[PDB]
């Protein structure tokens, strides 16, 4: 199948300087002109960067132009974009995409998985995983959940039970607090009658500060 | 290249 | 320069009904529009290419149409999981691809009242000088919903904050989750630690407590 997968997000200091690749496969890549887009953390689709099948034409957006610069190698089905003087407004989720060329017929339209880059001057920090236990809020159905406080930057993935508990499960949008830092919960229900007898943990997964958490969550006397 | 002469007209 | 504006910005609607989608550009672009769909969390995913033709593995009830200016995407018989944001995005301008604004479409579905759980702080973090008491709002419908915490029935502020899941694919529904963040010392200077939540699904607003220690 055809595949593009972004590479480079991070957390990048103001004015600081960052490189992001985008790997292709299942395509014929040097057919294809090659485009960034990105995405604020709330907002829609904003078209930043072009770069032809051969590598010798290229447009950005103003609000980037003379920071970012693009590259391609078609032997090894990768594209750079190397962004310099990073501020506020570049903070988003990057995409490659093609998006349909300039024939009479549109050539395929392919969408990577997206990379996140934070422009922030705080530092890379890892999440404290805190138990939200069963009690007796429950309904006929039990409520348990993992409370994961303190981390930037995203994303944090919570999986439960090592993916083997899926249904019922929320993992709620991460919010930045008033210190600059994220906090995210993930719950899910289950039947009650299995709080005894059932082990529920949560993985927490924080690739951007190196921690692996897993926390079981155990009910509460009550 | 062909194609590459018209991409010059387009950007 | 070929500027998208798109209409409505959010438009909600019932299960088999129709929704249709207007995306305007400041110049002619002919056929050269495509539109794309994004359920939030997930990357966009190209939906109708030069105006009309759907793409591969798109369920017929979606179709598109216009030329030059004025440009529809029409959904025919809506799905629960048509629950997404739709772009339209120009072609015509190859070198300089533009983007619209963006409309989101929710879907309506019967009235569903939230399931309010309580969550007391984990000791664990009581001995880090802080207190998060969380409040989970489950499965409800329509969206709008004011979560009010109180505390030995004096109203909170500053103290609060929400975070809501995006539409359910198959259910349709939201959830909510609102984290009273306190200090260890003000939360064990009092006893009664309350979650209001008002929501058309309830008659009367109610009220989930939980007395620290009790």
């Amino acid at each position: 199948q055809v595949q593009l997968v972004e590479s480079g997000g991070g957390v990048v200091h103001p004015g600081g300087s960052l490189r992001l690749s985008c790997a292709a496969s299942g395509f014929t890549f040097s057919d294809f002109a090659m485009n960034w887009v990105r995405q604020a953390p709330g907002e829609g689709l904003q078209w930043v960067a072009i770069i032809s099948y051969d590598g010798r034409n290229k447009h950005f957006a103003a609000s980037v132009r003379g920071r970012f610069t693009i590259s391609r190698d078609n032997s090894k089905n990768t594209m750079f974009l190397q962004m310099s003087s990073l501020r506020a407004e570049d903070t988003a989720i990057y995409y490659c995409a093609t998006l349909g060329g300039w024939f009479e017929e549109a050539s395929p339209t392919y969408w990577g998985r997206g990379t996140l880059v934070t422009v922030s001057s705080a530092s890379t920090k890892g999440p404290s995983v805190f138990p939200l236990a069963p009690s007796s809020k429950s309904t006929s159905t039990a409520a348990l959940g993992c409370l994961v406080k303190d981390y930037f930057p995203e994303p944090v993935t919570v999986s439960w039970n090592s993916g083997a508990l899926t249904s019922g499960v929320h993992t709620f949008p991460a919010v930045l607090q008033s210190s600059g830092l994220y906090s995210l919960s993930s719950v899910v229900t289950v039947p009650s009658s299995s709080l005894g007898t059932q082990t529920y943990i949560c993985n927490v997964n924080h690739k951007p500060s190196n921690t692996k958490v897993d926390k079981k969550v155990e009910p509460k006397s009550c | 290249s062909k194609r590459s002469f018209i991409e010059d007209l387009l950007f | 320069e070929v500027v998208l504006t798109q209409s409505p910005a959010i438009v909600s609607l019932s299960p088999g009904e129709r929704a249709t989608l207007s995306c305007r550009a400041s110049q002619s672009v002919g056929s050269r529009l495509a539109w794309h769909q994004q359920k939030p969390g997930l990357a966009p995913r190209v939906l109708i290419y030069d105006a009309s033709n759907r793409a591969t593995g798109i369920p017929a009830r979606f179709s598109g149409s216009g030329s030059g200016t004025d440009f529809t995407l029409t959904i025919s018989s809506i799905e629960p999981e048509d629950s997404a944001v739709y772009y339209c995005q120009q072609r015509g301008d190859w070198p300089l691809i533009t983007f619209g604004q963006g409309t989101r479409l929710e879907i309506k579905r019967t009235v569903a009242a939230p399931s309010v759980f309580i969550f007391p702080p984990s000791d664990e973090q009581l001995k880090s000088g802080t207190a998060s008491v969380v409040c989970l709002l489950n499965n409800f419908y329509p969206r709008e919903a004011k979560v009010q915490w109180k505390v030995d029935n004096a109203l909170q502020s500053g103290n609060s904050q929400e975070s809501v899941t995006e539409q359910d694919s198959k259910d349709s529904t939201y959830s909510l989750s609102s984290t009273l963040t306190l200090s260890k010392a003000d939360y064990e200077k009092h006893k009664v630690y309350a979650c209001e939540v008002t929501h058309q699904g309830l008659s009367s607003p109610v009220t989930k407590s939980f007395n620290r220690g009790e």
